[PDB]
């Protein structure tokens, strides 16, 4: 895996 | 085939130029620390001993060679320098030891587009990792008397289990052991060219105290007043990376080949740099990206738990089920446990401290703007249309140079291409 913590926002509205 | 006549979410720009390099203020994924387990000599805790007895634990010295020069510097006066370090440790017994302020040292003390390049992808995904040590909560146990919600102790205590291994664990801990010696030595010598050991410690996977040497630093001249006042230094530091793999990162450095470790060559990546009483602070400061970073952690927590209306904390960290996209592989998006999200805010966190730049300052307040309303383009089966400023170009003319600003983009980049696929 490369890590891309942005892609958290396809789950967590951002905030 | 006339999407050309709409406006819809592109990629961002990101700039054509040689590729970006290295430009933190010590090594890291390429570190290498010399160290030493149960330490108990005479005098153990104090840098310089400390040091010389990291440093008789190996015994590949060979004659220092450069091997990958720096072209702006005169790269024999960084041979110098090298030999000089290795000469005056070689001695007798005093606490700090300053230089003899010779003629390669006094050299040595004294935009450009640049493209996105693999090895800040990569620096990001090794500050992820778990490492066999760990790197905070060192000291004999005791009660947590600090008055604090049980729900949040919990999350607090969760959060800590998961990033005490981090390597950006190691890294905050360094920058703050390297920042405030500096600090120390900048202010007690100010004329003197002190020798300052670049140390950590840590506690091993069997639970032994080791304390670590990744090179040195000998500092400039340090009468400083205003408190931007730069106290020029030239940093050695320990890899075992062959900078000719990949010379473009290291176009800051002169490289020398130093000798041979258990086998492979080891090398000494040597730069002058400098810092002020300001930015070693901030180096200093570097745990607040431990609060930072579990503070994001809670409110997903919180945002989680109060849909299906119970606590989510224990669930979350110790079942490993509930996972998050975080990363992408040959296969596409990848999700991981909230010990993955912890440790990756965390990095990210570290990151953007080893790198704050005012270009990461502008990038990451417009990028914010695009990123709600591409997730309201995304939620919304209806969502209408919006506005950007010059959002495109306030964003874009962030991305000049920096390696970590751009990958954020790339990153970006990479949400967009998911968001709406």
């Amino acid at each position: 895996m490369d890590v891309n913590p942005t892609l958290l926002f396809l789950k967590v509205p951002a905030q | 085939i006339e999407p050309f006549l709409k406006t819809t979410p592109r990629p961002l720009r990101l700039p054509n130029g040689p590729p970006c390099s290295q430009r933190s203020k010590f090594l890291l994924m390429d570190a290498l620390k010399l160290s030493i387990e149960d330490p108990s000599h005479e005098g153990e805790g104090i840098p310089l001993y400390d040091a010389i007895k990291c440093m008789r634990t190996f015994f590949g010295w060979k004659e220092p060679n450069v091997v990958k020069p720096h072209e702006k510097g005169i790269n024999p006066n960084y041979l110098l320098s090298w030999k000089q370090v290795l000469a005056e440790l070689q001695d007798i017994i005093p606490k700090t030891k300053n230089m003899k302020k010779t003629s390669q040292l006094k050299w040595a003390l004294g935009p450009e587009l640049r493209s996105l390049a693999s090895w800040i992808q990569n620096e990001f995904n090794k500050a992820c990792e778990l490492t066999d040590s760990s790197w905070i909560e060192l000291d004999e146990i005791g009660e947590d008397v600090a008055p604090i919600e049980h729900i949040a102790s919990m999350r607090r205590n969760y959060f800590t289990s998961e990033v005490s291994h981090c390597r950006a664990t190691e890294y905050i801990m360094k920058g703050v052991y390297i920042n405030t010696a500096l600090l120390n030595a900048s202010c007690a010598a100010m004329d003197d060219f002190q020798l300052i050991p670049m140390i950590s410690k840590c506690r091993t996977k069997e639970g032994r105290r080791k304390t670590n040497l990744y090179g040195f630093i000998i500092k400039g001249r340090s009468h400083l007043r205003n408190d931007t006042d730069v106290v020029n230094f030239v940093s050695m530091e320990f890899s075992l990376t062959d900078p000719r793999l990949e010379p473009h990162k290291w176009e800051k450095y002169c490289v020398l080949e130093i000798g041979d470790m258990l086998s492979r060559p080891m090398f000494l990546y040597v730069r002058t740099n400098g810092t002020s009483k300001i930015k070693m602070k901030w180096g200093m400061e570097m745990r607040r990206c431990l609060l930072q970073s579990l503070q994001q952690i809670e409110s997903m927590i919180e945002a989680e738990s109060s849909v299906k209306e119970k606590d989510m904390t224990k669930e979350f960290f110790e079942n490993k089920s509930e996972t998050w996209p975080i990363g992408e592989s040959p296969k596409g998006v990848e999700e991981s446990s909230i010990g993955k999200v912890c440790r990756t805010l965390l990095a990210k966190s570290v990151f953007n401290s080893l790198y704050a730049s005012p270009q990461l300052e502008g990038f990451s307040a417009e990028s914010r703007k695009l990123l709600l309303i591409v997730q309201a383009l995304r939620d919304n089966l209806e969502p209408g249309t919006f506005d950007l400023g010059g959002l495109y170009e306030a964003i874009e003319e962030c991305l000049i140079n920096d390696p970590w600003v751009l990958l954020n983009a790339s990153w970006f980049n990479s949400f967009l291409t998911h968001a709406l696929s």
